RNA sequence: UGGGAGAGGGUGGUGGAAUUCCCGGAGUAGCGGUGAAAUGCGCAGAUACCGGGAGGAACGCCGAUGGCGAAGGCAGCCACCUGGUCCACCCGUGACGCUGAGGCGCGAAAGCGUGGGGAGCAAACCGGAUUAGAUACCCGGGUAGUCCACGCCCUAAACGAUGCGCGCUAGGUCUCUGGGUCUCCUGGGGGCCGAAGCUAACGCGUUAAGCGCGCCGCCUGGGGAGUACGGCCGCAAGGC
């Protein structure tokens, strides 16, 4: 299933969801997440988002960055579809010649 | 029963078809990609050609066809070696002319063409 | 590898009847390093062949050897967007190897219970023609010819 | 192996020498190039012009099959 | 005055190849299509092959780094009508010149109106694929339109992103087309590399983006915006 870790930092199970339906965007490419795992953690100019999961056609993975620790993880999420997005359509290219 | 007759050869990027006829031009026997038993991609594949080739001279010479003037249309793959495959099959091969269609810049082609 | 053709390990001759070929059917017997184990197991089998076919087990082991060699095979190759099936003739390296290696595991799937005895009959069909390990170079031989639309491909 | 050294003197404006013209033409009827009849540019240009004036009298052909 | 080259323009004719369709013949189990497929077509006889016919559009080779035109642009061949342009002679006129706000004309494609025409192609549209989806790309269809006449529209990466004219400032090399005395020389075009010089650089360089003069057009930070309003033009679209 799939992984939260909070580094030094406290997090609520809320909080824990909202990640998950977050993370659950991905679930539009339908092909299967492989021990998605997120990594919370605060720096001094703002959160961490970090994000590694595996797939049937490569890894994912990415950073968000952002004062709003929501925000951190919105950006997250963009970061991780555009990855999706070109492991799932990179094969389609070069189909001729 | 026809002893002469044509062989002809028309090759394209997606299959070969090969159809002998006697002398006057009217179809005896005929074969192809389809006939020989390929589907899709593999009709345009040399070896299809070969298959054709063969199984329409069979067919002719069940006929009495021995000799055959081969005239050839298209650019195809399977097209050297359709010619090939009539040599080698027991027939004459009298001649050998392309005869391949090409316009002196007449109607305007399909989008994929330009 | 990437900058040389890598050298062809000579192996040294069995001590029974001198052959190389059948040092290497031993290895491929061979389970976690137990060659004396391995080593026993053909030659047990080459007592049991001849009890029930009196003939010289080297000879029989051979002509197995020769009846399960691929002499065609397929290897995919991904040409625009499909992967195209391509009949490739096989060296004759290559052929030794499958043959010796689907004669061990077509040996290791049938019933009777020791390992010599199974060593022994199999070698025994696919000396006359049967078994599953021939059964495995047809196969392969039948794939080979089914696309011989695509021997143009051949690198 | 160019063709207007195998003639001597001919008429670049005579239409009707079916002879000569037919030796500017490719065996597959089409019209050879310069590197093949060794023209300049203007006498190709006029070579050219009274080919297909001959193809239109019917004296030569616009096109032939080719026989390998 | 005497010549030259050229897809310069307009009008009337006319040739062959190919596509499609229709007719006749012959023949059978598929054809077509794609990356692979499917839709589609086909035993109600398709595809492939032969003969006949109809019709529209575009002109293979020649063809080129080529030619012509002010620009747009111009390509089978014949004829008629007609423009620009170059050369040699150095014969005539005697500054008659350059530019050019307004004006006028021309102005690719798409588009519009009236009428014809319609083979191929193809916006819109319908279907098959592809894809997570695919109002696309690919595939099978398909109407305007594409073509002709007349009348409109007046835009563009309408580009050399480079206004026109004149004079001046190394050469090398390829080419088109004239005139020599024909080695080569000299005109007029079209390219390339480069003297000096220019340039922010890239680059330009006797076809200047160098050095000068004349006249015109134009710019004055990005967005808002080629928008709004007014006016003028247009059948509308929409243009200035
Ligand atoms: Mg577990
Ligand atoms: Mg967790
Ligand atoms: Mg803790
Ligand atoms: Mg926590
Ligand atoms: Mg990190
Ligand atoms: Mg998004
Ligand atoms: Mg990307
Ligand atoms: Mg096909
Ligand atoms: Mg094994
Ligand atoms: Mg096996
Ligand atoms: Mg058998
Ligand atoms: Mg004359
Ligand atoms: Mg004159
Ligand atoms: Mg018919
Ligand atoms: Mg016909
Ligand atoms: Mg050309
Ligand atoms: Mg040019
Ligand atoms: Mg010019
Ligand atoms: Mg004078
Ligand atoms: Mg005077
Ligand atoms: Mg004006
Ligand atoms: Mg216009
Ligand atoms: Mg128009
Ligand atoms: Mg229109
Ligand atoms: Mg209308
Ligand atoms: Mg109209
Ligand atoms: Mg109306
Ligand atoms: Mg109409
Ligand atoms: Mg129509
Ligand atoms: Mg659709
Ligand atoms: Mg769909
Ligand atoms: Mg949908
Ligand atoms: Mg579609
Ligand atoms: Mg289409
Ligand atoms: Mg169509
Ligand atoms: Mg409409
Ligand atoms: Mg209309
Ligand atoms: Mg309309
Ligand atoms: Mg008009
Ligand atoms: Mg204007
Ligand atoms: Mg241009
Ligand atoms: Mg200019
Ligand atoms: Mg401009
Ligand atoms: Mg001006
Ligand atoms: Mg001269
Ligand atoms: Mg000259
Ligand atoms: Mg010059
Ligand atoms: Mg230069
Ligand atoms: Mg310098
Ligand atoms: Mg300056
Ligand atoms: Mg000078
Ligand atoms: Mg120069
Ligand atoms: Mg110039
Ligand atoms: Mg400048
Ligand atoms: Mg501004
Ligand atoms: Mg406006
Ligand atoms: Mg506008
Ligand atoms: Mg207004
Ligand atoms: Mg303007």
């Amino acid at each position: 299933t799939m992984n939260i870790t909070s580094k030094q930092m406290e997090i609520t199970p809320a909080i824990r969801q909202h990640v998950a339906d977050r993370l659950a965007k991905l679930e539009k490419w339908q092909t299967h997440l492989i021990n998605p795992h997120i990594i919370l953690s605060k720096e001094p100019q703002g959160f961490v988002a970090d994000a590694t999961i595996n797939t049937p056609n490569g890894v994912l993975v990415a950073s968000g960055k952002h004062e709003d620790m929501y925000t951190a993880i919105n950006e997250l999420i963009n970061k991780l579809e555009r990855q999706l997005n070109k492991l799932q359509h990179k094969g389609e290219a070069r189909r001729a010649a | 029963q026809v002893a002469s007759g044509r062989a002809y050869i028309h090759a394209s990027y997606n299959n070969t078809i090969v159809t002998i006829t006697d002398p006057d031009g009217n179809p005896i026997t005929w074969s192809s990609g389809g006939v020989i038993g390929y589907k899709g991609s593999r009709k345009g594949t040399p070896y299809a050609a070969q298959l054709a080739a063969l199984d329409a001279a069979k067919k002719a010479m069940a006929y009495g066809m021995q000799s055959v003037d081969v005239i050839v249309r298209g650019t195809g793959a399977g097209r050297e070696q359709a010619i090939r495959a009539l040599q080698a099959s027991g027939l004459q091969v009298k001649s050998i002319v392309d005869d391949t269609p090409v316009p002196h810049n007449g109607c305007r082609p399909k989008k994929k063409f330009r | 590898a990437r900058r040389r053709r890598a050298e062809v390990r000579q192996l040294q001759p069995d001590l029974v009847y001198g052959d190389v070929l059948v040092t290497a059917f031993i290895n491929k017997i061979m389970r976690d390093g137990k060659k004396n184990l391995a080593a026993r197991i053909f030659y047990d089998a080459c007592k049991i062949i001849q009890e029930k076919t009196g003939q010289e087990p080297l000879k029989v082991f051979k002509q197995a050897v020769e009846n399960v060699k691929p002499r065609m095979e397929v290897r995919s190759r991904r040409v625009g967007g499909a992967n195209y099936q391509v009949p490739m003739e096989v060296s004759p390296r290559r052929q030794q190897s499958l043959a010796l290696r689907w004669l061990v595991q077509a040996a290791n799937q049938r019933p009777e219970r020791r390992a010599a005895v199974r060593i022994a009959h199999e070698l025994m069909d696919a000396a006359e023609g049967k078994g599953g390990a021939v059964k495995k170079k047809e196969d392969v031989e039948r794939m080979a010819e089914a696309n011989r639309a695509y021997a143009h491909y051949r690198w | 192996a160019k063709v207007k050294a195998t003639l001597g003197e001919f008429d670049l404006r005579d239409y009707r020498n079916v002879e000569v013209l037919k030796r500017f033409l490719s065996e597959t009827g089409k019209i050879l190039p310069r590197r093949r009849t060794g023209l300049s540019a203007k006498e190709q240009r006029i070579l050219a012009k009274t080919i297909k004036r001959a193809r239109i009298l019917g004296l030569l052909p616009f096109t032939e099959k080719l026989v390998r």
